């Protein structure tokens, strides 16, 4: 079996959710979505914010939950089969991860600066931010740790210890939630300016940055992928 | 749309528009829509807004549903940002072409270098039509007549599918073999000098003496074809000329104002003056873009926004004709729904609670005279 | 000779001096040339450069060829920075004394804190004689006449070789011994502690001791002779008078104003209104330091550079008298070959395609009026 149908749920349910996403944001954006003080805002997107922020959380709950509890206990008694089989899978939750990241940390944030030039900014909570900032922001951030604690229960190479590439991967990223606080802050205090290269951004660019561990995180999986079903072929 | 937003007493004391004219309520695509009136720069700036040494007369609107095709501030056109001097009165004038259909609010606003957007009253007008009949042509400086809409589109698109073609060709070459695991093995163990080999050299010269090339005869090309080219024009332009607005002849001196919290409605008494010769009546006090009017006094035929207007919004204790040289105090209410609604209550949330405004004053003959006050404006709770 | 390479619209609105003069063309050693004029601050100052908080009148000289005796701005004298005022019109005068023989290109220039150099134009001045002739004298609070050219020089020669002498002393009294690899290879093989020993560590407290006491002695001495001294006397200048210029009786708008690209030509239209009571004539144009003259109505005699005179390169299409009251229509075409040798036709470079001059119109009594001119530049290729 190996690798099995699990990645196209896992590209296709980003996919479908993102794009019903923008669909809705495409829809809402004018019309109920630029006063910021109209009812119809508050029922069509602070009501958006709230289930996504509740979802979010029942969920990141619910997943990490059943993840730790469902942990290999018995690690030492894993057939190499069965091992290349738990690999094949926390690929496809990196591949999950990567997917949540690029919807998360490019389409959706370079959308909030397409609304960050072409209207004034109301409050901290426009739709384009709700999107982003609560939505996909989170959304990337469940997925990031479900991958580390599925490495961490399933995968022995990755047990036996916290990878540090793999932590700093997993949270740099979310650091830049928190970092929205920072956002905020420099938008009404500092730069009465809509620049998208504001100091008050680095906060972003510096915990992008430390989605760079992706690339010791990976040489970490290689080399779980390659402990018994190394060879051969390979190097031979 | 972006207001209601932002600090009550910055609205009040920033920049007061009046006189706004919209020359049509609806348009087609393509149609041109004037926005005229007068703008006043506050005495008062406030300290944390830095002074409109750079500003730029803007439109507030859902993004490109008009071009805008001209703007002027005082009689000139300002493509760039402008200065403006604190206290003068400046006349302005905005031409829009519709572009896309809908119902759009449009705002006359002005951007300052330190003080971000200060925005006028908005309007709503209606466009009608079909985006794909808007056009935009300019004819240039070397003779040809262009569309902006889809000027260079298609070199854009060409070049950058090429270079992207490029990048993957390159990516595809070194991907037709084996990538992570095996060159990884091969790597590690012992030296890898086996994974880069002729012809692999002679492809990376050939790509990079290719895309060398290609710059170097591109840019050449290009400079060939469109031989004439300027640099982006930009600059602060200086020199804006304001209104030379007569002296007012009447001198009104504020003796507290109050607001009910909560309440829809400002009160304040003024000591008005009336010097030069013709009876005055108190007609329309405007203070962030909400005009409390008396109807007995003044009526509004200019199309103003109905839900900024305040037809009957404006009460005086004693509204009689106030003779030439009497001089009086008077107990002056503005009152309406629109007080709540732009939140210009919440400037109990202010760290500085001031107001300021405009009075109108209009005598017999209907000729009017514009008297600013500002004062501190004290909540009342019991 | 720093210009020409400035960019044409920096040059042309910075500042316009005119009515610029030089006491003599050629000057022997020691002797004084003295330069006078008036400048006159552009409104639309450029905002890349700062406003003229802080200025300094400086002269464009190749080094100390002359020494700045003096240098006036409103009569006083300015040896520190100036505050100047936007749209302000100042006279200045400059006096220099013949250092170094030779033909130099003096130039009369302003520094503003924020913007660089602002050169004026520039004569071509022949100094003859030898510079061992020059004499600075200097005459001192304290009662005693110096040489500026050799004062204090045998004392600075002395103090620098002394310390100089000191630290090649000690330098060398420790490179009597083996340096280098001997001394590393005894610090490496064990412990060195060898090859500091005394008397090496009384050598260094003699050393030490003697600067620290030859130091507090000398600031000692140099106390008692100069019991009197003071600090750099340093700061702006404030409060520098401009001069109080009559209101132009001339009013001049500028409907559009193009040049040729290639060409040396610069063409503008003007609407001349002549107030006043006397029939004038457009004599003179000056953009950036280039001065376009109409020979029939007005005539250089004060000397003026040749490369950057024009006496016949403003023509006019109907220069005729223009009687008081009327306003006229006409169109004015600056040529000359300055306006390529300076680069006035590099502002096709420039990113803010505008400009700024001076007109200069003369009745027949012959007084002249300034009226001040500025638009956009349009370049024109076909
Ligand atoms: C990591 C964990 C993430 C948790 C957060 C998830 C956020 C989900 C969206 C919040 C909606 C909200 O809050 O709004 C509720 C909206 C408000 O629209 P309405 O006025 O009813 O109009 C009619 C509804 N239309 C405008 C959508 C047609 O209506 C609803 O009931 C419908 C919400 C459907 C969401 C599920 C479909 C997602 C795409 C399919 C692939 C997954
Ligand atoms: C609406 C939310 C639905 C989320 C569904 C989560 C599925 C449950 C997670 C999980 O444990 O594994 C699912 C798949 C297949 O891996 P499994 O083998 O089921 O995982 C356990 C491994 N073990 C069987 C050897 C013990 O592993 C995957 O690759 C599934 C990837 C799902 C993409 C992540 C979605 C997260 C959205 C917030
Ligand atoms: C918010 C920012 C996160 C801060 C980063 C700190 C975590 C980084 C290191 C890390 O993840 O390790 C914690 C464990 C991994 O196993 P260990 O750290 O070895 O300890 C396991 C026992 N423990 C579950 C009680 C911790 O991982 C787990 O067991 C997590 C699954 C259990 C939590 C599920 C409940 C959470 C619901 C909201
Ligand atoms: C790899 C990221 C793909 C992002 C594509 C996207 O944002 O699609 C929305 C956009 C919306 O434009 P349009 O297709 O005209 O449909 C408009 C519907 N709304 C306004 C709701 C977006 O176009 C599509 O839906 C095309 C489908 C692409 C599938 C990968
Ligand atoms: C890594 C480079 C950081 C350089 C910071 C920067 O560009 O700041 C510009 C800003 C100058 O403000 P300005 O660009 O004039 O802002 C204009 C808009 N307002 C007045 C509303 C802020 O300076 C500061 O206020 C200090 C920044 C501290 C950085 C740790
Ligand atoms: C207004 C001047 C702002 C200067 C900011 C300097 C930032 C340097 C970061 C090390
Ligand atoms: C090392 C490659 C340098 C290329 C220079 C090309 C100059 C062309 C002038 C138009
Ligand atoms: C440790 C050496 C301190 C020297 C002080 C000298 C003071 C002299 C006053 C004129
Ligand atoms: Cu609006
Ligand atoms: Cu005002
Ligand atoms: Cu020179
Ligand atoms: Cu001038």
């Amino acid at each position: 079996l190996l690798d099995k149908k699990w990645l196209t749920f896992a590209l296709a349910i980003y996919t479908v959710f993102y794009l019903w996403v923008r669909w809705y944001e495409g829809v809402y954006g004018w019309s109920a979505g630029l006063d910021s003080f109209a009812p119809e805002f508050e029922t069509y997107w602070m009501n958006f914010l709230y289930t996504e922020i509740v979802l979010e959380i029942v969920t990141a709950s619910i997943l990490w939950g059943y993840l730790w509890k469902t942990r290999d206990r018995n690690l030492a008694a894993l057939t190499p089969r069965e091992e290349l089989r738990r690999n094949f899978t926390h690929l496809v939750w990196l591949v999950a991860y990567a997917w949540a990241i690029y919807w998360g940390a490019s389409y959706f944030t370079e959308q909030d600066g397409t609304w960050h030039q072409t209207i004034v900014r109301d409050t901290d909570f426009t739709p384009s931010h709700i999107i982003e900032f609560y939505l996909s922001y989170p959304i990337y951030i469940i997925t990031g740790f479900a991958a580390f604690i599925y490495a961490k229960t399933r995968l022995p190479f990755f047990a036996k210890g916290i990878s540090l590439p793999y932590l700093v991967l997993v949270v740099g990223p979310f650091m830049i939630l928190p970092n929205v606080g920072l956002n905020e802050w420099g938008h009404t205090f500092w730069f009465m300016e809509e620049l998208f290269v504001a100091p008050l951004h680095y906060g972003f660019v510096i915990f992008g940055w430390l989605a760079l561990a992706v690339m010791g995180t990976l040489t970490q999986t290689f080399y779980s992928f390659a402990q018994g079903g190394l060879g051969q072929s390979l190097c031979e | 749309h972006g207001e209601k937003s932002q600090a009550a007493f910055m609205r009040m004391r920033t920049i007061h528009w009046y006189d706004l004219s919209w020359s049509k309520e609806k348009v087609k695509i393509n149609e041109t829509v004037e926005i005229k009136g007068k703008f006043h720069v506050f005495e008062g700036w406030p300290e944390t807004v830095d002074e409109p040494d750079v500003a730029f007369l803007n439109v507030g609107m859902p993004g490109p549903v008009f071009i805008r095709k001209e703007s002027y501030i005082g009689g000139q056109l300002v493509p760039r940002s402008v200065r403006l001097e604190i206290g003068k009165t400046y006349d302005f004038r905005v031409v829009l072409k519709a572009r896309r259909p809908g119902d759009w609010h449009v705002h006359t606003m002005m951007n300052v270098q330190g003080g971000g957007p200060i925005i006028g009253p908005g309007k709503w007008i209606t466009v009608e039509g079909s985006m794909s009949e808007f056009r935009n042509p300019v004819t240039t400086l070397t003779g040809q007549t262009v569309d902006l809409e889809n000027y260079n589109e298609g070199n854009t698109y060409f070049w950058h599918a090429f270079w992207f073609a490029i990048g993957v060709a390159w990516i595809g070459y070194w991907s037709r073999r084996p990538i992570f695991i095996p060159r990884l093995l091969m790597v590690d163990a012992g030296r890898a000098d086996e994974l880069v080999s002729a012809t692999d050299r002679k492809v990376a010269m050939g790509f990079l003496a290719a895309t060398i090339l290609i710059v170097v005869m591109a840019m050449s090309s290009a400079n060939s074809k469109y031989p004439i080219t300027i640099p982006l024009q930009a600059g602060t332009m200086r020199g804006m000329k304001p209104l030379e607005l007569p002296a007012p002849t009447v001198s009104v001196k504020v003796e507290d104002a109050t607001y009910r919290v909560p309440g829809r409605a400002m009160r304040m008494k003024l000591t008005i003056t009336n010097h030069g010769n013709s009876p005055i009546r108190l007609g329309e006090f405007y203070t962030a873009s909400v005009r409390f009017l008396d109807s007995d006094v003044y009526k509004d035929t200019t199309g103003y926004p109905e839900d900024l207007l305040a037809e009957d919004g404006l009460s005086v204790s004693d509204n009689s004709p106030l003779a030439p040289g009497e001089t009086r105090t008077v107990d002056v209410t503005a009152s309406d729904a629109a007080w709540e609604v732009y939140r210009l209550s919440d400037i109990i949330y202010d760290p500085d609670s001031r107001f300021a405004g405009l009075l109108f004053f209009f005598d017999a003959t209907g000729n009017r005279q514009v008297v600013q006050i500002d004062a501190p404006l004290i909540p009342s709770f019991m």
